[PDB]
């Protein structure tokens, strides 16, 4: 791999500069060539992971969209034929899509997950592995679509047993994995009412406990609470 | 679309 | 090149695509892709390939000054040393700025520019030259950067000869040079005062021309003169 | 950062 001639340290040091030039392509190759030095990762550089990949993963996901609207309004009744591009580019931007997932998935199985101990580290990675089966079961149309669409299921579902157990009802992991679990529920699984049951159940548990927090655990906790409103706003 | 983290 | 077994024409139509999706990497790609045909592009198409470049190189630049002041702050009196990786990944931003410089000049080089006979072609290709020898000027620091300031100045002083014989003073591709060329006197040639004057001089001509126009060119017009303005009032 | 275009 092209970054392992660098330092671990420099690694890390240049993704936190690359976030700085929102260079985010860049940021997410230097935490890729982090995880390749085989050690386990810090809070922080987990953070940095996931931003990284959130982002460029972003990106790919809101210009697909962008794409798959063209395209499906080009083979509505009275369309005029423009020919094979626009299919040709929505493949090209979801096959890129695709290999930026199964990079994550891959870091993930080898071997990040296998060696995450601790329930902040493994429920954070087993929801990483949900997100990046949930991408790709939004542009999944074959034979492994609903194998896809099992597999975050299945990589949520065990974060979710392990948060409930092991971290309280305001831990910032815990309260992020809901929200995507419950949008997974919503979006993907076609099951509007589990999302909606998840989201309320996560903040109604959440806010029970407010009262334990520091004011700044409070402002982190919160601010997700606040995300879970939000879609429930949406949904309801 | 709706928030995800 | 890989695009070289798409057609021209699929090219420009993924290049419209592209910049829907916010995809600049893609649509200049695919410009270039369009411009190694070796015919000659249309007004329209002139602006997507420039509207491509604009873009990539405006991130990479933006990022590459939010690393220079990094370093720069690096190099103060009581800063910590932190060893070569902020000067290692601004210089890794910076070749990768000079590259798309370089190709950029090669399109227009090769063969662009000499093949265009109309004003409005010649001037834009010729300003086009003058910005991205600008981009290289902005990152220079070794024994040609005084070519590379005057290679600038040249192509935007021959854009300048042509657009003040063949184009009204409100023309948007005359205004624009001006405006930019402008702003090479201000940042690049340590010549405040010649950009004052030639920023004042285009609007004060552009002003006295508007009553020739219709609505939609006063409307394109208009709008560049106040950028003209902003930059005025920037620099008085 | 002055306007170009
Ligand atoms: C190592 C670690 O504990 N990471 C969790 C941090 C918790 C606080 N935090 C956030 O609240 C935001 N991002 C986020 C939350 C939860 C998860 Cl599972 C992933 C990411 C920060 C950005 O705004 C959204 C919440 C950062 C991560
Ligand atoms: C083929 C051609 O004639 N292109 C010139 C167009 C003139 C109108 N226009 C603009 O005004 C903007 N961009 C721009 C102006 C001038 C030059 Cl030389 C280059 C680009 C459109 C975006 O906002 C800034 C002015 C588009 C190009
Ligand atoms: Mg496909
Ligand atoms: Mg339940
Ligand atoms: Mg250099
Ligand atoms: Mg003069």
């Amino acid at each position: 791999g092209a970054m392992g001639s660098m330092e671990r340290a420099s690694l890390i040091q240049k993704a936190k500069l690359a976030e700085q030039a929102e260079r985010y392509e860049d940021m997410a190759a230097f935490m890729k060539g982090a995880v390749e030095k085989g050690e386990e990762l810090s809070c922080e550089e987990r953070n940095l992971l996931s931003v990284a990949y959130k982002n460029v993963v972003g990106g790919q996901r809101a210009a697909w969209r962008v794409l798959s609207s063209i395209e499906q309004k080009s083979n509505e009744e009275g369309s005029e034929e423009k020919g094979p591009e626009v299919r040709e580019y929505r493949e090209k931007v979801e096959t890129e899509l695709q290999g930026v997932c199964d990079t994550v998935l891959g870091l993930l199985d080898s071997h990040l997950i296998k060696e995450a101990g601790d329930a902040e580290s493994r429920v954070f990675y087993l929801k990483m592995k949900g997100d990046y089966y949930r991408y790709l079961a939004e542009v999944a149309t074959g034979d492994d679509k609903k194998r896809i669409i099992d597999s975050a299921r299945s990589a949520y579902q065990e974060a979710m047993d392990i948060s409930k157990k092991e971290m309280p009802p305001t831990n910032p992991i815990r309260l992020g994995l809901a929200l995507n679990f419950s949008v997974f529920h919503y979006e993907i699984a076609n099951s509007p009412e589990e999302a909606i049951s998840l989201a309320k159940t996560t903040f109604d548990e959440a806010m029970a406990d407010l009262h334990t927090l520091s004011e700044d655990s409070y402002k982190d906790s919160t601010l997700i609470m606040q995300l879970l409103r939000d879609n429930l706003t949406l949904w309801t | 679309f709706p928030a995800t983290v």
